[PDB]
């Protein structure tokens, strides 16, 4: 992803859109599914009372990825 | 959008032809309101091939949420997508939502006429900047031009609690008469939009007995 002291190309996952919706795979739970964290993208604010409770929008991908962050953090 | 804290993504100037309503704005459909460079279809959506930056799409679900200076306003709108005007806008919000609750500060409310008024408590917020005040204690009509009365700025201030502003009437003709009635009138807004403010009193200088 390199350039020998030059730009990685930098990591970060953004298949995993809902965080804490779907992620049961570790207390009490041995299922919910790997279609649960990626297609359904507006996890968060849909936990409050009746005020602001709609977005959830913006993620970070890898393998080019960041050109506007973090391309620098080997460039 | 254009005037809330509120949602998200579609790009204009004004009324010419090729205008989508909610802020900001990322290409040429010029300038001025808004917040970000550019003037038409926008997102730093962020996803994809370019989820450094956005997903810029062409169906039109594409995101940025709010107001400012140079993004949808003022244009003779040649700045394509067709057509093709003088026209403007101008937008810049402040937060409103839910409404609840009192908001108090600033009390205190009995020296009659005379000297340096002390505190003088009558309320609001919103404008740019706030306000004025006058010269009081507390009632029916002043006795003019006596030893002064005076100030209110030893009133226990906060500008955008909504909870101190002006009371303007006059004793620019200052008094010593007697009873806690010389000028009073104060009466003015609450607050805030998820808890608002409420009202008190005049401004305050002493009248005695040393008998």
């Amino acid at each position: 992803f390199k350039d020998p002291n030059a730009p990685k190309r930098p990591p970060s996952a953004f298949f995993l859109f809902c965080s804490e919706y779907r992620p049961k795979i570790k207390g009490e739970h041995p299922g919910l599914s790997i279609g649960d964290v990626a297609k359904k993208l507006g996890e968060m604010w849909n936990n409050t009372a009746a005020d602001d409770k709609q977005p959830y929008e913006k993620k970070a991908a890898k393998l080019k990825e960041k050109y506007e962050k973090d391309i620098a953090a080997y460039r | 959008a254009q005037n809330i804290t509120a949602r998200i993504g579609e790009p204009l100037v004004l009324k010419c032809k090729g205008a989508p309503k909610k802020p900001p704005q990322r290409l040429e459909w010029k300038l001025n309101t808004g917040r970000t460079e550019a003037w038409k279809v926008l997102s730093p959506q962020g996803g994809g091939p370019w989820d450094s930056v956005a997903r810029v799409l062409p169906n039109g679900s594409l995101f940025l949420p709010a107001v400012g200076i140079q993004d949808e306003g003022i244009f003779r709108c040649q700045a394509m997508n067709r057509n093709g005007k003088e026209t403007k806008s101008n937008y810049r919000v402040r937060v409103y939502q839910i409404p609840g609750k009192p908001e108090i500060v600033d009390s205190a409310s009995e020296l009659t006429a005379g000297v340096p008024n002390k505190v003088g408590t009558c309320v609001s917020e919103g404008s740019y900047p706030a306000g004025t005040l006058s010269w009081h204690l507390d009632g029916k009509p002043l006795v003019p031009n006596e030893k002064g009365v005076s100030v209110k700025e030893q009133t226990r201030r906060h500008p955008e609690t909504g909870l101190f502003t002006l009371q303007s009437e006059l004793m620019v003709t200052p008094a010593r008469g007697g009873d806690p009635r010389p000028t009073f009138s104060c009466s003015f807004s609450p607050g805030l939009p998820r808890h608002r403010a409420l009202r008190t009193a005049p401004i305050q200088p002493r009248v005695w007995e040393p008998v």
